[PDB]
């Protein structure tokens, strides 16, 4: 029940999310394609099955047998892709994913090796200053009393103005620097 | 770091070895044993009764 | 900073623990201080007590490296829940079936160790024989100690 | 049928064998709704904080201070000397230090009437 | 003698002056690695020199050339042994070096910390050859703190990830129990025999030498990874492929199994310190062969391999058998660095994929990289006349009729069995069948680096154990006279494990599901051992660190004893004193109860 | 140059070289290359740098200590002559152990020159090393980190009178 | 030893009549031509010490302190000249003459052939410290960090003169030449059990003793950073140094005494490295490290044999630079981020990388890489107490574990990983702080070539 946009985990996502699980570790347990396009086949039918259940609580029972049957043979070491977390390459580049703001600070000589990167870099900057304020005043009178509800951010509503809170988004470093 | 490493014989460590290298020669040469078992010789020393 | 958002004594009037709650920046339910036994903690919750490995990764933390948001409450042991430390994932085998597995791995593989050692192997031949005396000048005897005299036949 | 997990102080129960997860009641889902309310209240105010053009310096978190400041200078204020207190001082105060000087004194005194009655081997050792 | 000396130390002097080039630098360096490589080159010719020197006459030396600290009856002073196992030892970790670092700069291309790597390795270089040509125990000591804080290094590389961190400190901590192991040893050897010398102690031959024993037995066990203190070496594959396959294959493992080496003439009388050492090289082996034996990420299972070796190189020590242990340190040394190379090469064609579960095909894809691989995997597993052949068929021999353990030498042949059974499933599963890698086939291994390297480890792999076992002068009586069932038993042991994991292989590709046992849950999760000991006992310690040292002890209860009780004495006795109301009749009536005191009951007038 | 008689080593017999086999040797081939590059250079190097060395020639010299009276003939409590006699004792003790030093240095290299047969041929610097050890233990080991003439004094004092009471108890 | 008291005393006329800025360029050039004529303290024999008159003698163990202390002074008068920019002239004058000062007390309390004169000039230094603590600090808690540290010596230090005093109506004399002929057995007895108390506590409460140490984490995290350096690298050896000279007196009574203490060290620094593994604060965790090693060296003396003794004297030496070092590289990470927390200014690696090498330096050095000074003290200690008993070592190994378990902890927590986001002011490295670090590494680094200049007295 932890979301970023949401409160919750409805029904639907957690059966979905049990299925797609539970196929990644059965594509784990066999080796080969066609043996796990197989049992991929053969778990479809165990998963269509139950499909059209209108018995609210006899789904919950369902997805707690399935959750129960999941965790009884579930494979020791799961393949993990590279860049997921806890493969052997996850967050393996974030000593090279240096802040742009360190720009800010580099020498008058070696800023004159990049002429015109640091002309777009200050034009850049003069356009996150001049909509600063316009973006955090759409804030302000956007968001409800009480604070907001959600951490979903609202879009530009208007002509020529930036969404808010876009600046560390948008210059962020890229996944290989 | 030139001061401290031309340091005249610090502590006389070379020169304990090279006063040694004598002394060993004088006590080979006349069958002597090495070093004695006393410091002091027993000869100057008293005891009291026991 | 302020001084009314310090930490301070155990509450213990509902509406204390009301406004520990709010400074706390959580609900007054989930609001669970350390038991007042004296051992020093004060009003300090107690968290669930969990590793940050425990954490969703693909949420958009604002501290991604230990998986901690802003504001919220820390763990009074966060410093020893970190990912370079101990971890508390759920594991695919019971905590007490893996002890006693490993635990009787290792005595029985040290119980035949002993017996093995009780009863060695060996090749059918006798000692190996060594000429003059069993090499006793060899082995560092004195010269003037003359050695007891070891023949050893042709067979 | 199957081996249903045994909770563990090191091994915690895995979030989806939860059945307190799968309650639908009203009063859980109230609590997510606060519960999200405050952290999204939190969020914004770190990220409005945050992305600030004029600001050049360390955005200030209130946890870390409260957290650094509960863990070493409010732990005597919060201290009454009673029956456990006092046992596990007690326990673990002078009792590695009886223990180990105790060893150390009979290890010593053994060491030493092996020196005088001469069985103990010294026959190199003149570095000590 | 004016040439083996000098040709040495300019070995020494050559290996470390590159360092010397990059810490006096002010432009950036042009080829940095290349000028590394060449250097390393060098060095190996003018350390190959004195090896055949060594070989024809037989030439052993002793530079004690700089006087550094004489300490009343101890002097420490710069002195360099060259011996039968340093002139074996150096060339070999050289060439060994060269490749590994042909193969670098073609793998570790496009990170910009290049320079700063090669450095890196070269430090670890210069520490292990520092270690390896020591004569007393401090130069020793010196080496191997070296080689260890360059492995901490080398394995937090990447440091923004947390795995390597982690790793990194838990080498760390393993190394820094085999350094309390080696420590007593040094303890009882300076107490004892008023010496750190090794002719001294060689010299004196103690007899209740049971301490020393166990202490470096201790620190074998921490640097050499053996049971107990294993899972540093599988988890320090985290790091970069280079480095997995210098440091943790060929040349820095191997440092623990080299200090029992060089002290043979101790351990030879002792049969205590021999039985213990063996069961514990037994241990090592078999643990690790299960451990090997289902296992999916392919460094994990190389890690598991060559621990396993060190251990079987551990039970020939064990049996007062240290040449031919010596034999397989080098054969191992060249086969499991190409391995590690070959792995490297498939992983980097892979888009960084370290998982055997998707890989395959790679037969005709790689043929270069199969070949290799094919005749590293023969070797490993003992077919004849190969390197392997020359090392580990003599040892399992001189195992096999002695007067050893019965159950050690039975895990060491399941052991064995398990080699060859692990070796072939690399075979089938990483180069057979039907592909499973992603669809975008980026495929390529034509850069003359990679090739380079690959071919002059094969040539080793190949040629170097029937080279240096016909080369090497004779120091025990081989053992000849064996009867048929025992001749044979090796070659049959792994034609049986190979017929096995074959039919393992092929039970493989059936349509069949089962689920999982707990004999495979257990060789699959590294025996429960990292899950419960990195898990309880770091708990355990940092408990007693917080919950026990620092807030009950050392922040409220030494903090109440002495200093809170006289403040708050002083506080009320200082309430006590001034609290008096100023009336004139109180304060006289108290100077008579004073005269009255003072009369009577003190006999002030007496 | 050294002193070969507090220094000694054995007679050096270099068997000649007779081989058996046609192949040449690598050996010789680079014998004559190092003797060629690298040893006449040096040796011209050092001559010139002795031939410069010879023009200014100067002497420096060994200190030479006359003998005080030790501490055995020192009033109690005069610090002027327990002073002379403690430096003395320190001078000694500083000559003593690079004595055993001397001793200890023989021993490795008898052990390091008779190569794998080092257990017979290299009893006697065994029993000098053992002897002066035994000296050197019976004079100067327990003394403390504060020692002093009159401590050892005190410990030779307490030595004699155990010898006297074993000799006394034997006779 | 005139020589070197006069140019100190000096120093204030030339702090006093400089110009408007000028008063750190003036200091720092003179302290460092005083720091260069410090080695004429070389001269020492093999049998006697260095005597220059009735009042004044260096031996072999004064001399590598004296040195470190007027090599420190400069470099105290480099750190500490950022965080006083913004301060007034005349405040800016006091701090540098109360430097000066001090300084001049510990060149003073080295020399001193009497044992009197040596203990008026070893409370003498307690006043400038106190003074620059609860003055020149920054929280508020430096004024309890003012009482601590003071009335905690005190209380170990009045007894000790009572004692001293008696022995001036006892032998006649305190000088320690005189002291060196005319000592007495010192039989057992209550009296003489109170009289070792009497002398050694003081000694105990300033190295610190563990249980006897809490002064030290609170005077070390408020101080600025010249006095964490002159509490961290001179002031816990004057404990060390009273030790060694006290010592020579107390025989053989110490044999049967010593036990206790030695068991409190031998489990305290145990205790400070498992806080250490758990402390959140950079500045807490050095000062336990710092009680860790002086627990060390009170094992060394206290088990007085030569061995102890020469690797007291090293390590001493090396964990003063060692913790100096420390202490500028928290003072520095302090100035960036402007605050002490461990866990705040994470991955600095990727932003400074010549301070991420010089931490990772000063981190080599703290757990005793050899061949390092710090690695040949720890190891002849850990020699002499393996000869004390045969257990030890146990206590001494897992020690060693610790260390290297927290202070690469150390490293790791503050240079590696993925750096923070809200922090945006992380400046590069000034050439004053670099210079700051080299100048406290290249001579910890050349020491190791030629050690035995700080191998005691009894070389
Ligand atoms: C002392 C207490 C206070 C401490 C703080 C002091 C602050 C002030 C500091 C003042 C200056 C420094 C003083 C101490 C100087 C110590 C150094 C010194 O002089 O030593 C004397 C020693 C003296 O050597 P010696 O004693 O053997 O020689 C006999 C004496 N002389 C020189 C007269 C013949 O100097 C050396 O050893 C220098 C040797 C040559 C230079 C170095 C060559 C090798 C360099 C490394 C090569 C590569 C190795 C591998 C590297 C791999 C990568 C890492
Ligand atoms: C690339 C350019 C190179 C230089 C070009 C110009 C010079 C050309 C060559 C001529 C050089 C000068 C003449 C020869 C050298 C001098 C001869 C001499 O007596 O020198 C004095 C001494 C020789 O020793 P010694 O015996 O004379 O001094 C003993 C001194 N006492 C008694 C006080 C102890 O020093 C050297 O020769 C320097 C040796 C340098 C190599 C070692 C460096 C070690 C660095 C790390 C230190 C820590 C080690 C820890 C481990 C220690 C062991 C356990
Ligand atoms: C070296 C001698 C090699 C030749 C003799 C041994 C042959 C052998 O072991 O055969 C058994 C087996 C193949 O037999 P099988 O699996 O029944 O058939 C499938 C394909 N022939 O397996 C093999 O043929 C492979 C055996 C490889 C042994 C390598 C180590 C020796
Ligand atoms: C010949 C004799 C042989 C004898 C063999 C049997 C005896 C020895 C048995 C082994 C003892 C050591 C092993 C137990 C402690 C291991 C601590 C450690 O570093 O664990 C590693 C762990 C990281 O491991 P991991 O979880 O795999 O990390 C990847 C994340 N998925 O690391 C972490 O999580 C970080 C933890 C940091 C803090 C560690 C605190 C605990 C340290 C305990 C040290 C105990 C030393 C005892 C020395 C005694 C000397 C007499
Ligand atoms: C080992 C040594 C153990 C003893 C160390 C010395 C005593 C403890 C340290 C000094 C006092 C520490 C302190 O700050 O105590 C606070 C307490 C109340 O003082 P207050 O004025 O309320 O606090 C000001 C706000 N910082 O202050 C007090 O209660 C005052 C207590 C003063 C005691 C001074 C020492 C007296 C010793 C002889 C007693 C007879």
């Amino acid at each position: 029940a932890f979301l970023p946009s949401a409160a919750y985990l409805t029904h639907q996502q957690k059966v979905l999310q049990l299925y797609k699980r539970a196929l990644r570790h059965l594509e784990s347990r066999c080796v080969h394609r066609d043996k796990y396009r197989y049992f991929a086949c053969l778990l479809r039918a165990r998963f269509d099955e139950h499909k059209n259940e209108k018995d609210m609580v006899k789904a919950t029972q369902l997805l707690r047998e399935a959750e129960k049957e999941f965790w009884h043979g579930q494979h020791p070491q799961p393949y993990i892709f590279p860049e997921s977390p806890g493969g052997t390459s996850y967050e393996r580049y974030e000593c090279y994913k240096v802040p742009e703001w360190c720009l800010d600070d580099w020498h008058p000589s070696e800023k004159a090796m990049y002429p015109d990167y640091f002309a777009k870099r200050e034009q850049w900057k003069k356009l996150r200053r001049e909509s600063w304020e316009r973006e955090v005043k759409q804030l302000q009178e956007e968001t409800p009393v009480g604070g907001p509800r959600t951490e979903a951010l609202p879009p530009a509503r208007k002509q020529g103005d930036l969404p808010p809170l876009w600046w560390h988004i948008v210059t962020r470093p890229r996944e290989r620097p | 770091s030139t001061f401290v490493a031309y340091l005249p014989d610090y502590r006389m460590q070379e020169w304990a070895r090279r006063e040694a290298e004598r002394l060993v020669k004088y006590r080979e040469a006349h069958g002597l044993p090495l070093m004695e078992s006393n410091c002091f010789d027993p000869s100057k020393i008293q005891l009291p009764e026991d | 900073i302020t001084k009314d958002m310090l930490p301070g004594p155990y509450p213990k009037t509902p509406e204390e623990r009301a406004a520990a709650a709010k400074k706390y920046n959580m609900r007054v339910e989930d609001y669970e201080p350390y038991p007042d036994d004296g051992m020093g903690y004060g009003d300090y919750p107690k968290l669930p007590d969990r590793s940050q490995q425990e954490r969703d990764p693909w949420y958009d933390w604002d501290h991604p490296d230990l998986r901690l948001n802003w504001g919220e409450p820390m763990h009074w042991d966060l410093d020893m829940y970190i990912r370079n430390r101990v971890d508390t994932s759920p594991t695919p085998v019971n905590w007490n079936l893996m002890c006693k597995h490993l635990f009787g791995f290792v005595a029985f593989m040290l119980f035949m160790f002993w017996v093995g050692e009780t009863y060695p192997t060996y090749q059918p031949v006798g000692p190996k024989q060594y000429p003059y005396n069993n090499l006793y000048l060899e082995r560092g005897g004195d010269p003037n100690k003359e050695p007891e005299p070891v023949v050893h036949y042709e067979i | 049928s199957f081996p249903k997990y045994e909770p563990s102080r090191l091994a915690s129960l895995p979030t989806t064998l939860d059945p307190a997860e799968y309650d639908i009641s009203s009063e859980t889902r109230k609590a997510q709704a606060e519960r999200l309310a405050i952290r999204s209240r939190l969020k914004r105010e770190y990220q409005l904080q945050y992305n600030d053009p004029s600001r050049r310096g360390v955005v200030e978190d209130p946890a870390l201070i409260r957290w650094t400041c509960a863990r070493s200078a409010n732990v005597y204020p919060n201290f009454r000397p009673n029956t456990k207190t006092s046992l596990l001082g007690a326990l673990f105060g002078i009792g590695p230090l009886i223990f180990w000087y105790y060893v150390f004194k009979t290890d010593r005194d053994r060491k030493e009437k092996l020196i005088q009655e001469g069985k103990l081997d010294r026959t190199f050792n003149i570095s000590y | 003698m004016n040439l083996f000396s000098s040709l040495t130390l300019v070995t020494l002097i050559l290996l470390t002056m590159p360092i010397a080039a990059i810490n006096f630098n002010t432009h950036k360096f042009t080829n940095y690695p290349l000028y590394v490589k060449t250097t390393i080159s060098c060095a190996f010719i003018t350390s190959m020199i004195p090896t055949m020197m060594f070989i024809h006459t037989g030439q052993e030396m002793i530079i004690s050339n700089w006087h550094w600290l004489t300490i009343q009856t101890l002097k420490l002073s710069l002195s360099f042994k060259m011996d039968f196992f340093s002139m074996m030892f150096v060339p070999v970790a050289l060439f060994v070096t060269w490749s590994i670092m042909e193969f670098s700069m073609w793998y570790m291309h496009s990170d910009p910390n290049i320079n700063q790597f090669f450095k890196y390795l070269l430090l670890f270089l210069i520490t292990m050859l520092i270690l390896v040509t020591a004569n007393n125990l401090f130069q020793l000591f010196i080496g191997w703190e070296g080689v260890g804080i360059m492995s901490f290094l080398l394995i937090g590389w990447w440091y923004g990830r947390t795995d390597a961190n982690t790793a990194a400190l838990q080498a760390i901590l393993y190394n820094r129990i085999g350094d309390i192991g080696f420590i007593l040893a040094m303890a009882w050897f300076l107490i004892n025999l008023n010496t750190w010398d090794l002719q001294q102690i060689f010299m004196l031959n103690p007899n209740d030498s049971n301490l020393p024993l166990m202490g470096l037995i201790l620190a074998a066990t921490g640097k050499s990874a053996q049971f107990g203190l294993h899972p540093w070496l599988p988890s320090a594959m985290e790091g970069p492929t280079p480095v997995s396959a210098l440091l943790h294959s060929s040349t820095m493992v191997v440092a623990g199994i080299f200090l029992l080496i060089r002290f043979y003439p101790l351990t030879e009388n002792n049969k205590f310190g021999q039985s213990i050492m063996l069961c514990l090289g037994a241990m090592t082996t078999l643990f690790t062969a299960m451990c090997a034996l289902t296992q999916n990420d392919i460094k994990k299972i190389i890690a598991f391999s060559t621990s396993s070796q060190l251990g079987l190189m551990m039970v020939t020590i064990g049996i007062n058998q240290p040449h031919l242990a010596f034999l397989h340190i080098c054969t191992h040394a060249f086969f499991k660095a190409m391995l590690f190379m070959c792995s490297g090469s498939i992983i980097h064609s892979l888009n960084d994929e370290q998982d055997i579960r998707k890989m395959g095909g790679l037969f005709k894809a790689m043929p270069f990289t199969t070949t290799a691989l094919i005749i590293g995997s023969l070797a490993l597993t003992g077919m004849p006349f190969l390197t392997g052949f020359y090392s580990k068929d003599l040892i399992i021999e001189s195992a096999n009729t002695s007067y050893t353990n019965a159950w050690a030498l039975l895990m060491t042949l399941v052991a064995t069995s398990f080699t060859a059974i692990y070796s072939t499933r690399i075979i089938f599963f990483a180069l057979l069948g039907q592909p499973r890698f992603p669809t975008l086939i980026n495929i390529n291994e034509n850069n003359p680096f990679l090739i380079n390297s690959i071919k002059r480890l094969l040539i080793g792999s190949l040629f170097a154990g029937f080279i240096i076992s016909n080369n090497i002068p004779p120091m025990t009586i081989p053992q000849m006279t064996m009867p048929h069932y025992l001749k044979m038993t090796a070659l049959t042991v792994t034609i049986l494990g190979f017929i096995l994991a074959l039919e393992i292989s092929n039970t493989t590709h059936y349509l069949k599901f089962n689920y999982p046992s707990n004999t495979f849950k257990f060789s699959n999760l590294l025996g429960y051992y990292p899950t419960i000991m990195h898990r309880l006992t770091p708990y355990m310690n940092l408990t007693m660190s917080q919950k026990s040292a620092s807030s009950l002890l050392d922040l409220i209860w030494l903090e109440t004893i002495l200093p809170k009780t006289i403040s708050l004495a002083q506080m009320k006795m200082s309430t006590t004193i001034t609290s008096q109301k100023g009336l004139i009749k109180l304060y006289f009536l108290s100077f008579l109860i004073t005269i009255l005191i003072s009369t009577t009951l003190l006999n002030f007038h007496e | 140059s050294w002193d070969k008689d507090v220094y000694p080593e054995p007679p050096r017999r270099t068997p000649a070289p007779s081989p058996q086999t046609s192949l040449p040797n690598p050996i010789t081939y680079l014998t004559k290359a190092f003797d060629l590059l690298v040893d006449r250079p040096v040796t011209l190097v050092r001559e010139f740098i002795e031939r410069q060395h010879a023009k200014n020639k100067y002497y420096y010299y060994h200190r030479e200590f006359r003998r005080v009276p030790d501490i055995t003939e020192c009033h109690e409590k005069d610090v002027l002559c327990m002073f002379e006699a403690e430096m003395q004792w320190k001078r000694d003790y500083k000559v003593d152990q690079e004595i055993v030093n001397i001793i200890q240095e023989r021993l490795k290299a008898c052990q390091q020159r008779e190569g794998e047969s080092h257990r017979q041929n290299c009893a006697k610097e065994l029993q000098q090393f053992t002897q002066v050890v035994k000296a050197y233990q019976d004079r100067y080991h327990d003394l403390g980190a504060h020692y002093s003439a009159r401590k050892c004094l005190a410990k030779q004092k307490q030595r004699m009178l155990a010898e006297r009471k074993a000799t006394k108890e034997a006779a | 030893m005139l020589k070197y008291i006069i140019p100190t005393m000096m120093l204030m006329p030339l702090t006093w009549l400089s110009k408007n800025s000028m008063i750190w360029i003036n200091t720092t050039l003179h302290s460092l031509l005083i720091s260069l004529t410090s080695l004429l303290l070389l001269n020492q024999f093999g049998d006697n010490s260095l005597n220059f008159s009735l009042t004044f003698f260096s031996d072999s163990l004064s001399t590598p302190l004296l040195i470190l202390t007027m090599w420190l002074l400069p470099l105290m008068l480099m750190a500490s000249q950022h965080h006083l920019s913004k301060e007034n002239l005349a405040r800016k004058k006091l701090f540098i003459s109360m430097l000066i000062l001090l300084q001049l007390f510990l060149i003073m309390t080295f020399t001193a052939t009497e044992l009197i004169f040596f203990y008026i000039m070893f409370e003498a230094t307690l006043v400038p410290t106190l003074i620059i603590i609860t003055r020149w600090g920054n929280q508020t808690e430096r004024l309890n960090a003012g009482l601590y540290f003071l009335f905690y010596t005190l209380a170990g230090s009045l007894p000790l003169l009572v004692a001293l005093i008696y022995i001036q109506n006892t032998m006649g004399s305190l000088n320690f030449l005189i002291l060196q002929y005319w000592v007495q057995p010192m039989p057992n007895s209550w009296s003489n059990t109170f009289m070792w108390l009497a002398c050694m506590m003081a000694f105990m409460v300033k190295m610190p003793l563990y249980g006897l140490h809490l002064w030290l984490p609170k005077a070390h995290v408020e101080a600025p950073i010249a006095g964490s350096m002159v509490l961290a690298a001179i002031l816990l050896k004057l404990g060390g140094y009273g030790m060694m000279r006290i010592t020579l007196l107390l025989n053989p009574i110490t044999d049967f005494m010593a036990y206790p203490f030695i068991m409190l060290s031998l489990w305290g620094m145990i205790m400070t490295s498992s806080i250490c593994l758990r402390q959140t604060d950079l500045k807490s965790l050095i000062a336990y490290s710092s009680v860790s090693h002086m627990a060390l060296v009170i094992v060394a003396i206290l088990i007085q044999t030569p061995w102890s003794y020469m690797g007291a004297t090293a390590l001493m030496i090396a964990h003063g630079l060692t913790s100096s070092m420390l202490f500028c590289l928290a003072n520095s990470n302090y100035e960036r981020v402007h605050s002490r927390t461990m866990i705040l200014a994470r991955g600095l690696q990727t932003l400074l990388p010549l301070m991420a090498a010089w931490w990772l330096l000063a981190s080599l050095t703290n757990l005793a890489l050899p061949p390092s000074i710090n690695l040949i003290g720890e190891l002849f200690v850990v020699m002499s107490t393996f000869s004390w008993s045969n257990i030890t070592i146990i206590l001494m190994g897992l020690n060693m574990v610790i260390t290297a378990l927290y202070s690469l902890y150390m490293l790791i927590t503050t240079q590696r990983g993925k750096h923070t986001h809200h922090i945006n002011n992380i400046l590069p490295s000034f050439t004053r702080e670099n210079a700051l670090m080299s100048l406290h590494m290249l001579p910890l680094l050349l020491l190791s070539l030629n050690p035995k200049i700080i191998l005691g007295p009894l070389y």
